[PDB]
């Protein structure tokens, strides 16, 4: 089944990558580093999520509309796989790709809140310094930026943390290990997908946000109700 | 000579384009409105400006404008595209760019 | 205002003539280096173009044969024709800067798309429309 | 500002070799050189000979609508700074040209917010230049001085009517 | 035009840096400019002329000191005047067309009946050729040879739809590829080497284009012509399909992208090399029947350049190019 | 100035400008742009007053 | 209607974790800014040390 | 007539110094101040040529 | 750790380790390893580097031969203010602090 | 400012242990070179070779060393022009597919362990028929099979 697989993997990657990786994966002088032994995760995190291909050289690549659908994304990857292999997708117990089974270590069919206490604090010590407290991203030097980890499913945030795309330091899945990582999925997940007790949430970006509503449109109001009640001169 | 269509095969999107947008936009807005300005600067400030400072600006941006744009129809003509940031010193086309560069300058 | 009326019939029939034209001939004409098939942009921007002209002129020439014969529009009329009031002007306002502002505000509100900007920008266009609009009818300081 | 990315074009275009520029740079020095001096130069400039001139010329003491004027004034020159944000960006401008074919401009063939602040950099613009219209019109046929009828307009209200 | 241009140092002159071309229908489109700016430098002159009249004969300083008073003889109306020189240029654009018409249809009717027809695929930032069908004449089994590629074209038709389901663009896959012609005849532009398309001479020829990604354009300066590639040119109604009666004379010739594509706009070159036609059944036989050779060992076969002459590959390094020398050393 | 210096990480964040633009933006306009203020609130200041004398 | 300061998901102290978005409240962002539009200079004296802070 | 003499002939060196020295660096961005270096030259000529045209038949005849 | 990988590790005495073949059910360390773990200036970033950025790094006079190979161990605290610096960009490799961006 | 000549996503090299050696413009690149050392103590060198010779003069890999201790490998066929030489320990080599489509090959290695240490760098040398190459490369474990292993306190 791979076999074939790889013919329409390697179609795929004449036709677009070969610009920036060369034709054996060798990359590129400065248009692109080389693909071997990436593995099927790293393409099916880049290709997936849309970073690539890029079409402009900057700070950072971007996600955005994937160019290709999922089996495109699994043929590229396997042809990508062939030349050295490297990590690997995380297959369920069935051979399709884990979703929402990967929602912490002890996931039935909800989400375990002592694996969110222990994702919470794992997110805590390793990714929320680069991301922040609830994942709603940071900056970064000279223009860099860790983005919002809404977007990402469960699989893209398993690759990514095993890959390392861009700027991110590699998590090897034995420094944080598989069920440290699906408890950080747990943790993203749950505070991704509960509403604030508070009320409207200001984006959870801290002060900031609490400011500016405040200082701007607070008191505005409240200088319109006194001039309602006062006078012009 | 654009507006044919067995001419247009060749000379679409080609430096011969940018020189003829160049001379008609140059034309009509840069020359014709800087003569607008001259024109009614009495009427607009209650003033007149100075006409030798005026010769001088015509010349320059005459003398500059034709000089950077009659010489790309021939490198469009020749085979460069139009949005082309690098090119070959094999290609053919590197004294016109020169000339039409020295000029350019001379324009600002 | 009788001349401009009528002038705008040569446009609208112009453009409805070069719609009804096209859209024949890109329909028919199997000419090699092209496509056969009816192409709906442009034909469409061309019969709502005519409309645009049919609109203007339509209207112009309804409202003209109301109208009288102006002094403006007689060849021979003299300076003392059109004495009296010429109508009411705004002397001067703060407000097309600020819903400018407004606008603008709005404007980099979908550029990065977070839709707080996107609200308050809205929000902050239609209380600049309206202090435009009230300008010159604000009511006298109640005591 | 302009004529300035155009100097810059000339001079990165002088020899082989790319000396100083990119192509990314290279490529959103002409887009925007072509957006600004269509949309931010040529256009205001029409639009500020009109309105200087045609009341002088219609006889007239102001234009129909003074306020709808100042607003085009102003939406106009926030287009422009709208348009040249996108410079301030890590990536940098627009850089599809000014003309902006599609699939190019696509989420997917064109992301970063550059290319955002392009299109509506000239849709301010755009409504800019549609608010300093709807004067000329009206005026010209509401506000002609005693005994200039149409056909004693100068030539370039004319033009500018049309 | 079936008239030639003037020739000589004026034919050079009205040329006027155009090349030669090397296709009948190359050689139409020049002529035809040629003619056409010999008409337009007339107009030039003679309009230049009156200008120049105003500036040294219509001055004020002249008619002054002849005695002519303080205003000329004021005449704003001359209606005959009028008309004729509104009717001249009627007529001038009017004749024009008529030959614009008659060069334009013998440029692009599709009638010309092809021996070679070679699929051509654009993509951000190179270009893949690859041989569709040529006939029997040139072909190595002496009928016709078809190129299309089984299981790999399967697999474009198989990308239509049903990826587990997303379906979006009229019941299609967003990333459909089921346009592009897979042929097992290949040849692969990359930034190490600039693919060489190699064409017999003197035969009726097509090329059929279409892109991978954003638009793109073919544009061969020797043949005077260029074309739009498009993604999914069936659904922007665009004529994916363009053929030459034939190409005259052997040779290597650089042909470039004319459309605004991306960041490496400028490094999309190609070569096109046009061979002997006996050479041309020995490459197509060399490269059918040992396909794992590539495409510089089929040119060393036939006995040329293994890599573009016209054009070598751009430097991809960002900072050594800063000194001119952004030409790779192919050999 | 001093304010959005402090929440200039968000702010780069959210608005996409570089980190260190932000800090320059900073330094430099604490100097700059005062002035700039002075000038265009005293000139408009007198207009204002010019308006009422009128 | 609005959260403010929601601790729950911030987790409790420790001097080894920090977030990237850490501003204090927005009446102290001033002084963030000017610790971070302080350009670094720092004074050595033999034994002793003026940090850049002071 | 006039100053136009020395301000072409000012020129004419200038344009002398850019040009050579245009022909002397190889491709590299010191050529392209050597390109502005002769653009000046040229537009010192035509400015020289400028005035030339004012003082040949002037336009604003009391100073 | 893989090639460009960063941990914060703390001070652990071997009295305190009850992990490994050394794992006793019945021990309670707990305490004493969270009071190490909030020691305010005891976390230090243990940085992998890729091998072809190990070759250009520059030591410095007196900490020659600190490393051991790949891993490089730099104290967390920042130099500035004390922040925790924790910001490791793995291809740039900047150590960023996010209190003042130093 | 990001979009220079200098740009902060062109310099980037792929996130794997292993080193790589040549430019464009060399002959023959060695990516990914790295010394496998499994848990289980067995050992080997992982690398891809791949062939862009110009001259179309195909290669045969003589031998590896690493640190002149020999690596064990054998049936690697030449490696004529856009060919990539895949060489892995076999445990590893067995988890991927070999392309019937593509030029590529899979080669085993194996190497006695002489007592690397994980994290240090060693030197590693090629040696082809045209000539040879030498790069640092550094001790690492094979990676895991990913979302199986939990971490465990004893
Ligand atoms: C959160 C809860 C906060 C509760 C505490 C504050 C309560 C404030 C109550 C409102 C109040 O004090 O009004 C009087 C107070 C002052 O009135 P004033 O000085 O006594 O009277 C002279 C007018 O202000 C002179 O201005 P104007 O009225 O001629 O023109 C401005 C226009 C502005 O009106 C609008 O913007 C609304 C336009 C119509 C929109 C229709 C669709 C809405 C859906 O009207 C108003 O501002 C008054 C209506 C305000 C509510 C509109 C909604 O109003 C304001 O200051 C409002 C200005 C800003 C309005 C933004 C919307
Ligand atoms: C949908 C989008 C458009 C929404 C606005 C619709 C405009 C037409 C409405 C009907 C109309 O002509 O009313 C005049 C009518 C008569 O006012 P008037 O003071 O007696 O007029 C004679 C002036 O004294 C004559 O003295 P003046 O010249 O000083 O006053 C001129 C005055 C009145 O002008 C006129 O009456 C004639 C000209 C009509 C407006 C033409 C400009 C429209 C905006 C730019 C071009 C279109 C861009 C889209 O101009 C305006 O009111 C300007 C309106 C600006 C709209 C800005 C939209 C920004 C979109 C950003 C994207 O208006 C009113 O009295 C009622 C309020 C008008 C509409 C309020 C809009 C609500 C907020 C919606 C904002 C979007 C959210
Ligand atoms: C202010 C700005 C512009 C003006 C004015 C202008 C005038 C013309 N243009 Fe244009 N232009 C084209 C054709 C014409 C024609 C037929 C006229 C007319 O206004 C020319 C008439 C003007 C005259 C001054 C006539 C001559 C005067 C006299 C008194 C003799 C009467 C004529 C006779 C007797 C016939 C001539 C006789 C012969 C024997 C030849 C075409 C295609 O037919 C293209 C697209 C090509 C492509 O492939 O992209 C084009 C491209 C452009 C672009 C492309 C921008 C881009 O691609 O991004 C711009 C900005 C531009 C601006 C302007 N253009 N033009
Ligand atoms: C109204 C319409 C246009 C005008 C006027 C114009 C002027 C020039 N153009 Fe252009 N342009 C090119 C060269 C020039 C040069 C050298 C000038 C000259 O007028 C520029 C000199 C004039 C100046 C005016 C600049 C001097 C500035 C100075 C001396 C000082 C700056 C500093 C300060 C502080 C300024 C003072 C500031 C104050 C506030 C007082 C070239 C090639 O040499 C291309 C094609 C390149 C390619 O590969 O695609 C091009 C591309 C275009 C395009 C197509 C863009 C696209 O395809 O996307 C358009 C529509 C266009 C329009 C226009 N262009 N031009
Ligand atoms: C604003 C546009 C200027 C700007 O951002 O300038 C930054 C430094 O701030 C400034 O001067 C801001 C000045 C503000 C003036 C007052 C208003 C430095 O650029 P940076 O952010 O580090 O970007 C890197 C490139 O510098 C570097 O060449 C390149 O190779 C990359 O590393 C790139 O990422
Ligand atoms: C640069 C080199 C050329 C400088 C101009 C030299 C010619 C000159 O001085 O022309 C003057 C002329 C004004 O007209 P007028 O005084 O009548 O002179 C012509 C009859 N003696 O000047 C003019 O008429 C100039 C009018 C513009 C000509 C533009 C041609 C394109
Ligand atoms: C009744 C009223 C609602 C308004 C928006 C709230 C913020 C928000 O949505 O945040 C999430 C939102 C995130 O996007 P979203 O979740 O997609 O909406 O924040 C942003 O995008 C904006 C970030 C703003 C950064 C501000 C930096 C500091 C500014 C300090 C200004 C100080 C002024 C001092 C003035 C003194 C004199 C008075
Ligand atoms: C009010 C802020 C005063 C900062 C003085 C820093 C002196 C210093 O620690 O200066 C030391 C530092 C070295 O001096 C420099 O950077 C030279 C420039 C110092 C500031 C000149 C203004
Ligand atoms: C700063 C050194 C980082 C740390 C620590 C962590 N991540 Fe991160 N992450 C960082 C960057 C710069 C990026 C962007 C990469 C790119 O190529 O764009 C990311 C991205 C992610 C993503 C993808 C988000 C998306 O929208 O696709 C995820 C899911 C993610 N990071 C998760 C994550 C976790 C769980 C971390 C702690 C184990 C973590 N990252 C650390 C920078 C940094
Ligand atoms: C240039 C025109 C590109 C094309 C086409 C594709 N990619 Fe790419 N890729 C490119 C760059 C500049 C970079 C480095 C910047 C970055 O975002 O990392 C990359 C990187 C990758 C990676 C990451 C490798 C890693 O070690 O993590 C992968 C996995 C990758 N690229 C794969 C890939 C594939 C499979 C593509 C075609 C389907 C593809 N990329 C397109 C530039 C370009
Ligand atoms: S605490 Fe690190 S920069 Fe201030
Ligand atoms: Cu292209
Ligand atoms: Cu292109
Ligand atoms: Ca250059």
């Amino acid at each position: 089944d791979d076999q074939a697989l790889i013919s329409e993997g390697k179609d795929l990657y004449d036709v677009a990558c070969i610009t920036c990786h060369g034709v054996n994966l060798q990359g590129v002088e400065d248009r692109g580093p080389s693909l071997v032994g990436v593995g099927e995760g790293a393409v099916y995190f880049q290709v997936h999520s849309g970073r690539m291909p890029i079409l402009r050289n900057e700070a950072q690549a971007e996600r955005k509309a994937p160019r290709y659908t999922e089996a495109q994304t699994l043929a590229i990857a396997a042809y990508v796989a062939a030349n050295g292999g490297g990590p690997g997708l995380v297959y369920n117990e069935d051979g399709t790709l884990a979703m929402e089974e990967l929602r912490g270590e002890n996931y039935d069919g909800q989400i375990t809140s002592a694996d969110v206490a222990r994702g919470g604090d794992l997110f805590r010590l390793n990714c929320a310094s680069c991301h922040n407290f609830t994942g709603r991203g940071g900056a970064l030097s000279s223009g860099k930026y860790a983005p919002n980890l809404d977007a990402a499913n469960e699989q893209e945030i398993y690759q990514a943390m095993l890959t390392g795309p861009q700027n991110m330091p590699k998590f090897s899945d034995r420094q944080l290990s598989a069920d440290e990582k699906k408890d950080i999925i747990a943790f993203i997940k749950s505070t991704k997908e509960t509403p604030s007790p508070g009320g409207y949430s200001l984006g959870s970006l801290g002060p900031v946000a609490e400011g500016l509503f405040m200082w701007v449109f607070g008191i505005l109001v409240l200088v319109a109700a006194a001039m309602w009640i006062g006078s012009r001169s | 000579m654009l507006a044919s269509p067995p001419l247009d095969f060749h000379l679409a999107d080609s430096y011969f384009l940018i020189a003829h947008f160049h001379y008609t936009l140059f034309g009509t807005v840069v020359f014709a409105s800087c003569a607008g300005v001259y024109f009614w600067f009495p009427k607009m400030t209650g003033r007149m400006m100075d006409e030798r400072l005026g010769k001088i600006h015509f010349w320059l941006t005459f003398v500059g404008f034709h000089g950077t744009f009659l010489i790309q129809h021939w490198v469009g003509n020749m085979g460069m595209p139009r949005r082309y940031a690098d090119y070959l010193d094999s290609d053919g086309f590197t004294i016109y760019n020169q000339i039409s560069t020295v000029f350019s300058f001379l324009l600002g | 205002m009788k001349s401009s009326a009528k002038l705008m019939y040569g446009p609208t029939v112009f453009m409805a003539a070069m719609a009804v034209i096209y859209i024949f001939a890109t329909m028919h004409v199997s000419d090699g280096g092209s496509v056969k098939g009816v192409e709906w942009v442009g034909s469409v921007a061309l019969v709502l173009s005519a409309g645009l002209t049919l609109m203007l002129g339509v209207y112009l020439h309804f409202t003209e044969v109301r109208v009288d014969v102006l002094p403006e529009d007689w060849e021979e009329a003299e300076v003392a024709d059109k004495a009296g009031t010429l109508g009411f002007f705004s002397p001067s306002s703060i407000w097309p800067a600020a819903m400018s502002g407004a606008v603008g505000f709005l404007a980099f509100g979908v550029v990065y798309f977070h839709y707080w900007m996107i609200a308050v920008g809205l929000m902050l266009l239609i209380f600049t429309i309206t202090k435009l609009n009230l300008q010159y009818g604000v009511p006298k300081e109640k005591h | 500002l302009g004529g300035l990315m155009a100097l810059l074009i000339r001079a990165e275009l002088f020899t082989p070799g790319l000396q100083f520029l990119s192509n990314e740079q290279f490529n959103q020095l002409f887009t925007m050189h072509g957006t600004v001096m269509l949309l931010l130069y040529g256009t205001p400039i029409v639009w500020g000979f009109a309105n200087y001139v045609l009341p002088l010329q219609i006889g007239a003491p102001d234009v129909a609508f003074p306020r709808l004027n100042a607003f085009g004034f102003w939406i106009t020159t926030v287009g422009g700074v709208a348009m040249l944000t996108g410079f301030l960006t890590p990536g940098g401008a627009a850089d599809f040209g000014w003309t902006m074919y599609s699939p190019l401009s696509d989420a997917i063939h064109s992301p970063g917010l550059g290319s955002d602040m392009w299109i509506v950099g000239v849709g301010a613009t755009g409504i800019g230049s549609v608010a300093s219209a709807i004067n000329m019109l009206t005026t010209i046929l509401c506000l002609r001085a005693p005994g200039m009828t149409m056909f004693r307009m100068p030539i370039f209200t004319w033009n500018i009517f049309v | 035009c079936e008239v030639a241009p003037p020739g000589g140092v004026l034919g050079d002159f009205l040329r006027m840096g155009w090349p030669d071309g090397i296709t009948p229908e190359a050689v139409a489109m020049g002529n035809f400019w040629s003619w056409v700016w010999v008409a337009a430098w007339i107009i030039g002159i003679i309009m230049w002329g009156l200008f120049l009249t105003a500036i040294f004969a219509w001055g004020a300083k002249r008619a002054e000191k002849r005695g002519e008073g303080e205003f000329p003889k004021q005449l704003q109306y001359n209606v005959p005047l009028e008309l004729v020189l509104t009717i001249v240029p009627i007529i001038i654009v009017m004749v024009l067309f008529f030959f614009t018409v008659q060069t334009q249809d013998k440029v692009t009717a599709l009638d010309k009946n092809p021996e070679v027809t070679v699929d051509v695929t654009a993509y951000q930032w190179n270009w893949k050729f690859g041989y569709s069908e040529i006939d029997g004449s040139l072909a190595p089994g002496g009928q016709d040879y078809q190129g299309s590629d089984p299981e790999r074209q399967a697999a474009a038709e198989a990308s239509k739809k049903d990826p587990s389901g997303d379906n979006p663009i009229h019941g299609n896959s967003k990333s459909d590829v089921s346009y592009l012609e897979f042929n097992r005849i290949e040849t692969l532009g990359t930034t190490d080497e600039i693919p060489v398309m190699v064409l017999p001479v003197n035969t009726p020829i097509e090329f059929n284009l279409a892109s991978a990604d954003v638009a793109h354009s073919f544009w061969v300066p020797e043949f005077l012509f260029k074309r739009d590639a498009y993604a999914h040119p069936e659904a922007n109604k665009s004529q994916r399909v363009f053929q030459i009666e034939e190409i005259t004379e052997e040779g290597a010739f650089v042909g470039r992208c004319a459309e605004m594509c991306g960041t490496y706009h400028a490094m999309m070159n190609f070569e096109l090399r046009v061979v002997d036609r006996d050479s041309f059944a020995e490459y197509i036989s060399f490269r059918d029947s040992n396909p794992d050779a590539t495409n510089a060992q089929a040119l060393e076969h036939i006995g040329q350049a293994p890599y573009a002459t016209s054009t070598s590959p751009f430097v991809s390094d960002r900072t050594a190019t800063r000194d001119g020398e952004n030409t790779q050393s192919n050999a | 100035l001093l304010t959005v210096s402090g929440g200039n990480d968000v702010y780069a964040m959210q608005f996409h400008v570089s980190l260190n633009a932000m800090t320059w933006i900073g330094r430099i306009g604490l100097i700059v742009g005062p002035a700039i203020a002075y000038f265009i609130t005293y000139r408009l200041c007198i207009g204002l007053q010019r308006s009422d004398r009128e | 209607v609005t959260t403010i300061n929601a601790i729950w998901n911030l987790g409790p102290y420790n001097p080894s974790q920090v977030s990237a978005g850490s501003q204090p409240d927005v009446y102290m962002l001033w002084t963030d800014g000017a610790a971070r539009v302080m350009p670094a200079w720092e004074l050595y004296l033999g034994n002793y040390t003026i940090p850049a802070v002071f | 007539m006039g100053k136009s003499f020395a301000l072409l002939v000012l020129g004419a060196i200038i344009l002398a110094g850019g040009v050579w020295y245009t022909i002397e660096v190889g491709y590299s961005v010191m050529a392209i101040v050597a390109a502005l270096i002769m653009a000046a030259g040229g537009g010192i000529i035509t400015w020289g040529l400028a005035v030339a045209a004012d003082v040949n038949s002037p336009t604003s005849h009391k100073i | 750790l893989a090639a460009a990988s960063m941990e914060t590790v703390f001070p652990l005495p071997a009295e305190m380790v009850n992990d490994g073949a050394e794992y006793d059910p019945a021990k309670d360390v707990y305490e004493h390893q969270m009071h190490s773990v909030h020691g305010p200036r005891n976390a230090v970033m243990l940085i992998r580097l890729r091998t072809a950025d190990a070759e250009k790094v520059i030591e410095r006079e007196g900490q020659e031969s600190f490393h051991y190979g790949d891993y490089y161990a730099y104290s967390k605290i920042c130099t500035h203010i004390g922040c925790p610096t924790s910001l490791y960009e793995a291809q740039t490799n900047r150590i960023l602090c996010p209190c003042h961006q130093s | 400012c990001s979009a220079g000549q200098i740009t902060q996503t062109s310099s980037q090299v792929a996130a794997v242990d292993g080193n790589q050696a040549g430019s464009a413009n060399d002959p023959v690149l060695v990516r990914d070179v790295t010394v496998h050392l499994t848990t289980d103590g067995e050992a080997g060198v992982k690398f891809t070779a791949i062939n862009q010779d110009t001259s179309h003069t195909s290669h045969t890999l003589e031998s590896v060393t690493v640190d002149g201790e020999e690596v064990e490998l054998d049936d690697a066929e030449p490696i004529e022009r856009n060919c990539s030489l895949v060489a892995d320990i076999q445990s590893e080599l067995d988890l991927i597919e070999e392309p019937e489509v593509g030029c590529i090959q899979h080669v085993a290695t194996s190497l006695e362990n002489p007592g690397f240490a994980y994290g240090g760098v060693v030197p590693v040398e090629f040696v082809f028929d045209t000539g040879a190459i030498t790069i640092d490369a550094t001790v690492s474990a094979p990676v895991l099979e990913s979302g199986v292993e939990n971490r465990e306190v004893g």
